[PDB]
């Protein structure tokens, strides 16, 4: 959870919004929340 | 007219990199960036300045006279970005602001509502971009349900007509 990370180590390329969105299956996660409620 | 709402999925460790990409790819006129604490507002404003972008910051642990002077300077456009906590009890609506970023996703639906507009007003052009981590899942679910809204995954290209006044 390292909030602070300098521009030197920040990757030169743009953040991969698309690849990271695949790590959160919103509909399945919401169904998991409803199942353990 | 109405605010277009998106979310980007991140870990705490990736938020700054994600924020850097938003600054370089969004046609921001003015922006407001919300955090969940006074300490995080200070840390983030220092970080945005190291990224190379101008910003003012306000939070609850500041002297009244300083907070008011900073807000009035931002409203006058002395800077393009403002980092802050939930200080607007009736909400916020400065005209040049076309982009709101929830660096930290709020806990309450009324807090979320106050960040993306002011009480007793119609909808206006703009974007609301939410940085979501796995720990925000319950709050994301409940705020969408309470408001009766859909916070869509951030697309590959954001149509400029959704947030750029008189352009594309």
């Amino acid at each position: 959870d390292l909030f602070g990370d300098d521009i030197e180590e920040i990757p030169d390329t743009d953040f991969d919004f698309e690849g990271n969105l695949a790590l959160f299956d919103k509909a399945a996660v919401f169904e998991e929340i409803d199942t353990y409620e | 007219k109405g605010v277009t709402q998106y979310y980007a999925y991140v870990t705490e460790r990736q938020k700054v990199h994600c924020l850097n990409t938003l600054f370089s790819r969004l046609q921001i006129n003015q922006s407001i960036i919300f955090c969940n604490s006074s300490q995080r507002v200070e840390l983030l404003a220092k970080k945005i300045s190291q990224l190379g972008y101008s910003c003012f910051y306000i939070h609850a642990k500041m002297r009244q006279e300083h907070r008011n002077r900073v807000f009035h300077d931002f409203r006058n456009g002395l800077c393009r970005n403002l980092v802050c906590t939930d200080l607007f009890t009736r909400g916020i609506d400065i005209q040049a602001v076309n982009v709101v970023i929830n660096f930290d996703f709020p806990k309450l639906a009324e807090t979320y509502l106050h960040r993306i507009g002011r009480s007793g007003r119609f909808g206006h052009l703009g974007l609301a971009i939410n940085l979501i981590t796995y720990d925000d899942r319950f709050n994301l679910k409940s705020i969408e349900e309470q408001l009766g809204t859909e916070i869509k995954p951030i697309p590959s290209n954001i149509d400029k007509s959704l947030y750029v006044a008189e352009y594309h």
